[PDB]
RNA sequence: ACGGAAACGCUUUCUAGCUCGCUAUAAUUACCCA
C-alpha cells in the first residue's frame, strides 16, 4: 500500500461560492419573514395555475414596476392574497445586512449541490485550488507557461506539468498521483447569499 | 410547428431573420442579440432533454409548463430576446408539444438556434 | 469434482461513480461526458468489465513478482483467476464479473432525489488568460447501491487453490475500496464500499461456512 | 415405439448478450464486435450451435467419468444427446436445439428501447504506458426474450434412458443459468434466464405430465 | 455533390486541400484542424452507419436532423471546423441525403475524411 | 421394359479466450449599465 492518505481540514475564513453555474432569476424566490424561501418555481406555478392566476404571473412577470419591493414575488403573494406556500425547496435566512427597502436582492447563484439537496464540496474544486499553489511554488512550472502567441497569447501551455499516456514512457502523470476526494455534505443552515463588492 | 423535417431550417431563417447593428459599421453586421443571452435561453431546455430521455413525460408537463413562463420572462427583461421569441416561434412552437418526442425536437431547435448564432456572428 | 460458488456483494458509492458511456447524439449544452445506463430502465450500470478490470491491474501491483507490462505476464495468480490468453491451461479462468444493476432506487425516492444520475459541472480554468472551459459529465449518485455477483468455479484443477484464491479475491475487493473504479477519480467520482460480503454454492457441494470467515473478518 | 418431445422454454437475460457473428474489418468509428443478426428482421438470434456447444461444454465438466480431449472422447450420457461422430451408436444422437429469435420486439418496443441491441463503449489500458485503446461492441439489450426449443427424440429402446436423460437437460439449463453464453462472458454479458420450461410431446405417445413436473 | 463512384476521392481531394500550420516548423506541415474535433462527427455519422444498417428510414430522421446542427455548431466553434466543413461539401451533401443508400453513403464519406486526415501527418 | 433401380453431402464442433471508456482539467473570470 504505497497509498498514503492525507485529511485535510478546511475552515471558512470568508464565504466561499463554488459551482452549479445555475441562477436563481429576480422572481424566483420569496421573502416573508427572515428567510430566503427558494421554492420549486413548476410546483409554484402548479399550485397557481389552478387560481386562475397563471395569465395574472404572466403579467406580472414582465410588469417592471418601481420600487423593487414590488417586484420580488413576495408582491405577487401578499397583492393576490396567496398564504399557501407549502412547496419543496429550502430556506436559508437572511444575513440582516444588504439592506429600508429589504429583500430586494436580484440573481443568486445556487451554491453546488448532489442529488438530495444537501449542498457539498467537489473534490474537482479543491484540487484546482491545490493545483493554483503547486503550479505558483515552483520555479519549474512558473517560466514558460504562457506560449504559441497565436490567437492572442491563448492559453497555458499544459505540459510545464508533464501529463498523458505518452506513448513508449512510463506513465508518471503526478495529478493523476494527488487524488482529492469530495466532502461529505454539509447542510444548508450554512448558506447566507452574500453579496459581492468591488 | 417545427417537424423533424424542417426545424433546421426554420432555425436558420430564423437566425438570419434577425435584427443587426444598423449603425456601428466598425465590424459590421453584429446582431442585437449576445451568446450569453442566447445560451442562457439554451439553458432552460438543457435539463429537460436529459430528462425527455430518462423519465416519462407526466413528470415533465409541470416543467414545460413552467418553461413557458421562463421564456415569457426572458422575453420580458431585454429587448433583443423579445425579437427572437417572435421571430423564431417560441412561444407558439412551445405549446405545441404534448409528447416525448416534440420535446426532444424543440430542445433540438434551440440547439440548432445556437449552432446558427454560432455560424453568423 | 465440479462446483461454482457464488460471492455476493452489495456495492455501496460514495462520491459516485462515472462509468464513461454512450450518445454521440447528446446537446450543445446538456450532459457531454454522459454515464453508461441500462438501454431499458435507464439506470445507471457497473458493468462487469471495468470492475474485472479495475480488479486485475489493483491487483497485479501486489501479485506480480517481475513487472506486467502486458496481461498475460501476470503471475499464474491472476492469469487463473481473470485468464491470460497465452497460458494453455489459463484461458477460461475461473471468475465471472456480472454487471452490477441499481438495487436501491426504491429507497433513493425516500431520500429526496429528483433523478437517479446528477450532473455536474467541471469547468477548466486557463491558468494564464483566466478563461473557462466548461462541461457537464454525469455520475450516479452518492448512496446508490448495487447488487454484485461474482462467480467461481471449482473444478479438481482447483486442488486446494480454492482459499489462495479467495484470499486474493478479498484482497481485490478491499484494494478497490482504496481506489476508485472508473472515471475522474483522482477529482472524487469514485469512492465504493463492498457491504454483505457473502460466498455461496450454487452448483455442487462445496462447504461455505469457512469462505465467510475471511470475506466478513 | 417413436416420439418427439418439444423444450419450450424463454431465453430471458440480463447483462445482455454478445455473441459475435462477422469480426470482418468494420467501419473507422463503428461496432467493432457486432452480434449475430438476422437478415430479415435485423434483430438478435442465440443461435443453436452457441446453445449446443455451451451446454455439451458445461455438461462436460459435470457428466464425464474422465476428462474428455474433445467431444469424441465425451462419455455415452453426453454422446447420445449431443451426438458423436466416431461412435457408431450415437451418429444423430437425439437432441435438436434450434435458433431463437427474439420473442419481444413488441414488449420492448412497448418500453421506452430505441434499439434491441446496444453498443457498450470500452477500453483497454496499457500496463505500462497507461495508454488506452478502445472498443465499441454491441450487445443484444438487457431484457430481451428468445424462444429456445429443443426436440428429444424417443426412439427403440431409449425408453429407458429418457428420464435420466431429462434429468440432463435440465441440468444443462441450469449451466447456463450459472455461466454465460457467448461472448466476453467474463466481463459481464451473460446472464440468461430460462423461463417456462414447458415439455410437449409432439410427435408419438409419451406421457409429458409425469414429466412436465420435472422441469416445474 | 457525390455519387456511389468518387465520393471517396473527393474526400482525399478535400485533405490535401485543406489548410495546414506554414508556421511550428517543429514537425511542420501539420493542419490547424485537431483530429478530435473530426473524430466528435465521425462519432456522430458512426452511430447513423451502424442504426441504417438495422433500422428504416423514417426512423431515423430526426437523427439525421441533428447532424446539421452539428456540422454547424461546431463549424462556429472553431475556425478549423468550418473550412473542413467548406472544403469537404458537408453541409451540402446534408441536404442530398434521402435515403439509406444516401445517408450510408455520407456517411462513409466522413470515414473517408477521417481515413486521410489520419494519412496525412 | 429409360446406363437403369436403390443411396439425406451427412455426423461431430460455443466466434471464442485476453482487455478499466480511461488520462489531465476550481463553473470560473471581468466590473459595470440606465
Amino acid at each position: 500500500n504505497d497509498y498514503r492518505t492525507f485529511k485535510l481540514s478546511l475552515l471558512t475564513l470568508a464565504p466561499i461560492h463554488i459551482g452549479n453555474g445555475e441562477k436563481y432569476t429576480s422572481r424566483e424566490f420569496i421573502y416573508e419573514n427572515k428567510k430566503f424561501y427558494f421554492p420549486d418555481m413548476g410546483k409554484f406555478y402548479n399550485k397557481m395555475v389552478e387560481k386562475r392566476l397563471a395569465e395574472k404571473f404572466e403579467a406580472f412577470l414582465i410588469q417592471t414596476r418601481p420600487n423593487a419591493r414590488n417586484n420580488r414575488l413576495i408582491s405577487f403573494l401578499n397583492d393576490n392574497r396567496i398564504a399557501e406556500r407549502s412547496f419543496g425547496g429550502y430556506s436559508i435566512s437572511e444575513t440582516g445586512l444588504e439592506s429600508n427597502s429589504a429583500g430586494a436582492i436580484n440573481e443568486v447563484n445556487k451554491f453546488i449541490r448532489d442529488a438530495f439537496g444537501n449542498p457539498y464540496i467537489p473534490g474537482s474544486s479543491l484540487k484546482g485550488a491545490i493545483r493554483t499553489i503547486l503550479m505558483n511554488t515552483t520555479p519549474k512550472w512558473n517560466n514558460e507557461n504562457a506560449v504559441n502567441d497565436f490567437g492572442r497569447f491563448p492559453k497555458e501551455n499544459k505540459n510545464l506539468i508533464p501529463w498523458g499516456p505518452k506513448k513508449g514512457k512510463e506513465y508518471d502523470d503526478l495529478f493523476n498521483a494527488i487524488r482529492v476526494s469530495d466532502s461529505k455534505p454539509f447542510d444548508n443552515k450554512s448558506l447566507i447569499l452574500v453579496q459581492k463588492w468591488d | 410547428i417545427l417537424t423533424d423535417e424542417n426545424y433546421v431550417d426554420i432555425a436558420e431563417k430564423a437566425i438570419l431573420k434577425l435584427e443587426r447593428n444598423t449603425r456601428n459599421r466598425k465590424n459590421p453586421d453584429a446582431f442585437f442579440l449576445t451568446t450569453s443571452k442566447l445560451r442562457n435561453l439554451l439553458s432552460l431546455t438543457s435539463t429537460l432533454f436529459d430528462e425527455s430521455k430518462v423519465k416519462e413525460y407526466d413528470a415533465l408537463l409541470d416543467r414545460i409548463a413552467y418553461l413557458r413562463v421562463q421564456f415569457v420572462y426572458q422575453a420580458g427583461r431585454e429587448i433583443a430576446v423579445k425579437d427572437l421569441i417572435e421571430k423564431a416561434q417560441i412561444l407558439e412552437a412551445l405549446k405545441e408539444i404534448k409528447d416525448r418526442e416534440t420535446l426532444q425536437r424543440f430542445c433540438r431547435y434551440m440547439e440548432a438556434l445556437v449552432a446558427y448564432f454560432k455560424f453568423y456572428g | 469434482t465440479f462446483a461454482k460458488i457464488k460471492f455476493s456483494a452489495q456495492i455501496r458509492l460514495e462520491t459516485g461513480l462515472h462509468i464513461g458511456g454512450s450518445d454521440a447524439f447528446a446537446a450543445i449544452g446538456a450532459i457531454n461526458s454522459p454515464v453508461i445506463k441500462d438501454p431499458i430502465t435507464n439506470l445507471p450500470i457497473i458493468p462487469g468489465s471495468s470492475l474485472k478490470g479495475k480488479m486485475r491491474t489493483l491487483l497485479a501491483k501486489v501479485y506480480n513478482e517481475k513487472v506486467a507490462e502486458k496481461p498475460s505476464d501476470d503471475s499464474d495468480i491472476l492469469s487463473r483467476l481473470f485468464g491470460n490468453s497465452k497460458d494453455k491451461r489459463f484461458k477460461m479462468g475461473r471468475l465471472i464479473f456480472r454487471d452490477a444493476f441499481l438495487s436501491n432506487a426504491d429507497e433513493l425516492d425516500s431520500l429526496g432525489v429528483r433523478s437517479y444520475t446528477e450532473v455536474k459541472f467541471e469547468n477548466t480554468i486557463d491558468r494564464i488568460t483566466a478563461e473557462a472551459n466548461p462541461r457537464q459529465i454525469e455520475r450516479a449518485i452518492r448512496n446508490s447501491t448495487f447488487d454484485f455477483e461474482l462467480i467461481y468455479e471449482i473444478t479438481d484443477e482447483n486442488e486446494n487453490q480454492v482459499e489462495e484464491d479467495f484470499k486474493v479475491i478479498r484482497d481485490g475487493l478491499k484494494l478497490l475500496e482504496l481506489d476508485y473504479l472508473g472515471g475522474s477519480g483522482s477529482r472524487g467520482y469514485g469512492k465504493v464500499a463492498f457491504e454483505n460480503l457473502k460466498a455461496t454454492t450454487v452448483f455442487g457441494n462445496y462447504d461455505v461456512k469457512t469462505l465467510n470467515e475471511l470475506l466478513t473478518a
